[PDB]
DNA sequence: TCATGTACGGTTAATAACCGTACATTT
DNA sequence: AAATGTACGGTTATTAACCGTACATGA
């Protein structure tokens, strides 16, 4: 427990967080460390999983399965970078 | 004398005067590669000038991925990509999607990676990555484009 | 409408990491994504105790009737 | 010169060698009852002697409650009823059954209420409340047994 | 906070209840109070909502609007409480 | 297996009396009501927190794979 | 100028975890 | 005798919530 997070906020803001977390029994600390740990792990989760429709799968299926060969726009790129 | 190298612990980098067009990537370079918002989730890579101090010209992050079925199978995602408007027009914005693939391309040889996702914000951008090769999957996954590994294999084998 | 109050949270280096990109993706600062995380978590809680507080003396009502020495 | 009367803050009540042929309604009056685990959810009475420390022989617990269709109406429920063996088949459990339906009365006449139910747990219980006229549910709710607040004022007043 | 409830409780749920508090960014008696005031709300509720189907509720209905006569054993029953 | 640990808590009015009254109802001592209770969300929290923890180190994998000098 | 996001460290009042203690059953 | 459920109070080491402080940016 070595980090920190430094935070201005509002009386109106401040003053919810304070009664809720008396509310949950919990410090202010915890309150707010645990509603945007939770809410993080949320935003996170979305950045990684593709759900994907059957449609969607199935371009990706077939790009894997019979991979196009790259254009030439797309190979002078990779030239410029070696 | 621009090269690419992945931003790393410090970020000693002259980001003054940045500028892509859009402020959102040009405040998500101020506000959070800066700090060092990233390592475990997102991986930034860099485009750096030669300069006694190293000036930044744009950008991209990284993040590993995976796409389901609703199976699931692994990819990776590139998130933002920036290019100062400096350098703009002169081919640096596919030099670094280029790289990207590269580096999918030297993940996929560890760790099994089946290609790799991005997401298109505006038409402008899908336009971008259509002119690339990439393939935009329909529906709720309509700003999702999607380039397979082993056609990366292709362009660096022959290259 | 300003923010005049503060609130410094000490915490592990892995919640702070996972804070710290996530307000990254979502392109907020560290503020704005705490701040909002914690004030509509709060919303909520206060939320279902008031209707919890009033729901359990509409049953002290009840009991109130069946108390009879 | 048996007595009924509510369980108070105190209970001062001799329960030594309380028994009741189900260990489980005694081992609900020594660590539940005497602690005063009541008040709040749960109302206790008590069927008392006229002793000098007056001796608990029997009691009662009930709760408010509300029944739905799955509307909601409010209701109250008998949860638990012990007649100890020393004054079994005297007739003081369906006493306290009549005694019930009374305070049920009283509340009804102040609060809206419908009816009282009662959970039999075997079905010797079942022919207890069928007896004394409790209708008994189906179902999921085969071992619920109701009687309304009509029928309990009847019984009121025509006596 | 002028109660209090004392425990005996063995190694193992202990060890396990210190170690789920941790994880959860909590001390031992916020774990302990959170997990057995959250089971007692549903007990409490349980008891006190009769959920019917649909032949209950008939019955239940059919009762209220055509309310039986009381019985001579239950009238007999309110003769010796009176 | 002895019960030789201790554990005391020290609470409200209404969080004792739901919880004492709640133990009546289920027809168990305090210690049982509260050990079990505690006991079982702990190990819920366990298993959770076990996942995670072999979820989060198979993404971590991929992050080294892209990690590339 | 002022509001703001980010950042570091000290002070103090509050208390979590513990331990001893006690008593009445139950084995 | 030993285990156990319930019950009360003192001790001590930890820390949450403030507060002062600092700097750089944008209104």
């Amino acid at each position: 427990k070595k980090q920190r997070i430094d935070l201005r906020l509002t009386d109106d803001d401040k003053s919810i967080i304070e009664e809720a977390a008396a509310i949950s029994n919990q410090t202010i600390t915890q309150f707010v460390v645990a509603s945007a740990s939770e809410r993080a792990a949320e935003v996170i989760e979305q950045h990684r999983r593709m759900v994907l429709n059957e449609q969607s799968w199935s371009l990706v299926m077939e790009a894997i399965t019979q991979p196009p060969a790259p254009n030439d726009r797309l190979k002078r790129a990779a030239k410029r970078l070696q | 004398q621009l090269t690419i190298e992945m931003i790393a612990d410090a970020f000693s980098y002259d980001i003054t005067g940045f500028d892509c067009g859009e402020e959102a990537l040009n405040t998500f370079l101020k506000e959070h590669l800066k700090r060092q918002h990233d390592g475990q989730i997102l991986r930034g890579y860099a485009l750096v000038s030669g300069d006694t101090v190293p000036r930044l010209l744009g950008y991209y992050t990284l993040s590993g991925s995976c796409f389901e079925r609703g199976q699931n199978a692994p990819s990776v995602t590139l998130g933002r990509l920036a290019i100062d408007k400096s350098v703009q027009g002169q081919g640096w914005g596919e030099m670094l999607v280029a790289h990207v693939m590269r580096v999918v391309w030297g993940a996929s040889k560890a760790v099994g990676i089946y290609g790799l996702f991005v997401e298109a914000l505006n038409e402008k951008a899908k336009a971008f990555y259509l002119r690339l090769g990439f393939i935009q999957l329909v529906d709720e996954n309509s700003n999702l484009l999607f380039y397979p590994t082993k056609s990366i294999e292709q362009l660096f084998t022959d290259d």
